[PDB]
């Protein structure tokens, strides 16, 4: 989780908030996977999310779902992601990288023996997407055991015993959820989180990555307005994926001019 | 923090977005509440005798157990109006429903019962019914989604995944994770998270209540076994738990066994499968070596839910229910031999219920045994499927 605390306060120096985006490993092939998230670093990201590909994603909308099948067709197995993730942290020693799990994939080979590999190929944080906080217990365990942050949701909907657990629980970074629903580019969050994230600073949650619909930059400068320490955007980076599928190039370039611009707009 | 266990010993739990917690919370609540409300349970009886038709028969097969000491009766949901056993807990849920205000339910199906079920309920009700159904499914439903069609559901085909039952639940809940405000989530089986097993278990149970009555009033004693088809698990635990405390009467929940559990091609994740988590539970799973959910097989549609409700599990760990399988062949046999010595035409699901309860018999003929086979459905929707296969064997 270090590497979290080690990135929020280098931003804090330089008032900024993080950029990161999504990506589905493997997506859509392994070597072209490896190449889009390089562009990502290269044209700014702060840090990664990176989903495993999984035959039931039920937390995300269309694109990411289309994401895990191009993955599927491309043959990626968690194996390989492993693999992939130890190459990425072999070329980028500081950049914290988080996992979008699903609770199967975490619990198939033993749910320590999970967290221990993660542990070996360098990743940082973990969020399990079909694991409430109420259900956290024995990978929050696991996590910590291994240096690995555990990764909790705060909805918009959080009660306040909801913000301290999540509060007292997490580590690296606490998502802030942008709304109901599922995860899609198509779907803007209504509420404002100002005082979710006040609450969460007062009983000292990880820094706040807002999460869920965010597509553009001023939703980026949005988030860091209101407090949080970032942002996080999936589906629009995947849906460049998905339109330049024919065009590995235009593809990097497009990723390249999106992440620029998103990291841009997190310069408070 | 909920009200009851989400757990039944190490199966269950509530795994789902945090988002969707609300949402189960809330539904606990309104189940407690109406469980203590006459005025709920009023109506629930209402809709069961005057609209579904309960309480159903109970049918003593006396021809099929001809020249043995086995006495077998059916228990008839497939006299439910719908033809099946989905019929009891969707007019419940619908109830619950109301009760918390939403006005608009989201259902999966597989086979198509369930999603009849909600769509009659619905439009009985005054409810606005969507159901997700595979694409795969939708295709070679059509009778049942024309029928879902007819009662004025939406029927949204599911194209991610494998286009089949899991995808279609996923599907439920991403709608329900955005829609949870005005929508109830109609699960159309004993699993998925707290505290669907339970609710549809209790809005099930009233075939079991009612098999213990009959079977006393007609054979003055208890049943040595009772004996259910599994899917899901909901006509199983249905017929199962008013019998629970009752030690000395035999639970069997049948698998299907598809073309031979050595295959690997089979609906068998509670004795076959692998405990994983998945669709909200903790409970055994048909997975890869690698942790993907795959998909049951069965010649029988209805049984093709890729886990298995945490209830059973539970008895199985206990040794309080014990479960077997059935192949495609024994089913189709089953089938045939209702046909034509009792004149009734079994689903085949609940086929495979009946194929085990013949194999108990024919197996130890001179055994004396009370048995109940929960028949779940009727067949009608399956003379296509059985013509078929029929005709590839050259048997018409
Ligand atoms: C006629 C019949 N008998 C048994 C079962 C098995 O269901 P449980 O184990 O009793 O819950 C089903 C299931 N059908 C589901 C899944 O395809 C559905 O309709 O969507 C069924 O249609
Ligand atoms: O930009 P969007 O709308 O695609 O959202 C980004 C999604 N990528 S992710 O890994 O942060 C992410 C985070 C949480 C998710 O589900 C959960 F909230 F239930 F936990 C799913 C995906
Ligand atoms: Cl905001
Ligand atoms: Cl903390
Ligand atoms: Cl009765
Ligand atoms: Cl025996
Ligand atoms: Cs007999
Ligand atoms: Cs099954």
């Amino acid at each position: 989780m270090e590497r979290y605390e080690n990135l929020f306060a280098q931003l804090n120096d330089r008032r900024e908030g993080a950029f990161v985006p999504f990506v589905t490993l493997g997506d859509p092939g392994i070597e072209q996977s490896l190449k889009i998230i390089d562009t990502l670093i290269d044209a700014g990201a702060d840090a990664l999310e990176l989903g495993v590909p999984f035959s039931d994603p039920l937390a995300d909308g269309p694109t990411i779902q289309n994401a895990n099948l191009r993955a599927f067709a491309a043959g990626v197995t968690p194996a390989q992601c492993f693999e992939m993730l130890a190459l990425i942290r072999e070329k980028h020693p500081t950049i914290p990288i988080g996992l979008l799990m699903y609770a199967n994939l975490v619990f198939n080979n033993g749910i320590d023996a999970f967290y221990a590999r993660c542990e070996q190929v360098g990743v940082d944080s973990v969020l399990v997407a079909d694991v409430p906080v109420e259900e956290s217990a024995p990978f929050r365990q696991a996590a910590l055991r291994h240096n690995i942050a555990p990764i909790f949701i705060c909805p918009p909907n959080a009660d306040d015993d909801l913000l301290r657990q999540v509060a007292s629980y997490g580590r690296g970074y606490t998502y802030l959820l942008s709304r109901s629903g599922v995860t899609g580019a198509e779907n803007r969050g209504a509420l404002p989180l100002h005082h979710l994230i006040e609450k969460l600073k007062e009983y000292h949650a990880a820094p706040a990555l807002q999460g869920f619909g965010i597509s553009s930059p001023e939703q980026v400068s949005a988030a860091v307005r209101a407090g949080a320490a970032g942002a996080i955007s999936g589906s629009a980076i995947v849906k460049i994926i998905e339109k330049n599928l024919a065009s590995p190039k235009q593809m990097l370039a497009e990723l390249r001019s999106f992440v620029s611009a998103m990291k841009a707009a997190s310069r408070a | 923090t909920t009200l009851l266990n989400p757990y039944f010993g190490e199966f269950g739990g509530m795994y789902v977005p945090q988002i969707l917690m609300p949402a189960l919370n809330q539904l606990e609540e309104a189940f407690v509440s109406a469980q203590k409300d006459p005025e709920f349970q009023a109506q629930f009886a209402d809709l069961l005798k005057n609209y579904a038709g309960r309480p159903t028969a109970l049918t003593k097969c006396q021809n099929i157990t001809a020249g043995t000491r086995t006495t077998l009766y059916l228990k008839r949901e497939d006299l439910l109006h719908g033809g099946a056993h989905k019929t009891n807990q969707v007019l419940g849920q619908a109830l619950l429903a109301k009760r918390m205000g939403k006005s608009e339910i989201i259902a999966e199906t597989g086979a198509g019962q369930h999603g009849v079920a909600s769509a009659l309920a619905s439009a009985l009700l005054g409810l606005k019914c969507r159901i997700y159904m595979g694409a795969k499914d939708v295709e070679r439903q059509s009778p049942n989604v024309f029928r879902m069609r007819l009662m004025g559901a939406e029927v949204i085909p599911v194209h991610s995944g494998s286009a089949t039952l899991k995808d279609a639940c996923n599907e439920a809940l991403r709608d329900w994770s955005g829609s949870y405000e005005t929508a109830h989530y109609m699960l159309g089986t004993a699993a998925g998270p707290h505290p669907y097993p339970t609710i549809v278990r209790e809005f099930q149970r009233m075939i079991g209540e009612e098999t213990k009555a009959q079977i006393l009033d007609k054979e003055g004693r208890l049943p040595d076994a009772v004996i259910a088809c599994v899917g899901g698990g909901s006509n199983a635990i249905g017929m199962f738990a008013d019998f629970i405390n009752d030690t000395s009467v035999g639970l069997i929940g049948v698998e299907p066994g598809g073309h031979g559990i050595e295959t690997g091609e089979h609906g068998a994740p509670l004795k076959h499968g692998r405990v994983g988590i998945y669709f909200g539970m903790k409970a055994p799973m048909m997975q890869t070596a690698d942790g993907q959910i795959e998909e049951s097989y069965s010649i029988s549609a209805g049984l093709d839910f890729p886990s298995v409700g945490p209830q059973h599990a539970y008895l199985n760990s206990i040794g309080r229910a014990d479960y077997v399988s059935i192949t495609d062949d024994e089913a189709l046999e089953a089938f045939k031999t209702l046909c034509r010595h009792e004149g009734i035409i079994p689903a085949l699901e609940s086929s495979h219920a009946l194929a085990h309860a013949l194999k108990m018999m024919r197996e130890q003929p001179e055994k004396e045994q009370l048995l109940v086979v929960n028949l779940a459905g009727r067949g009608d929707k399956d003379i296509f499927t059985v013509h078929d296969i029929l005709k590839a064997r050259g048997e018409i």
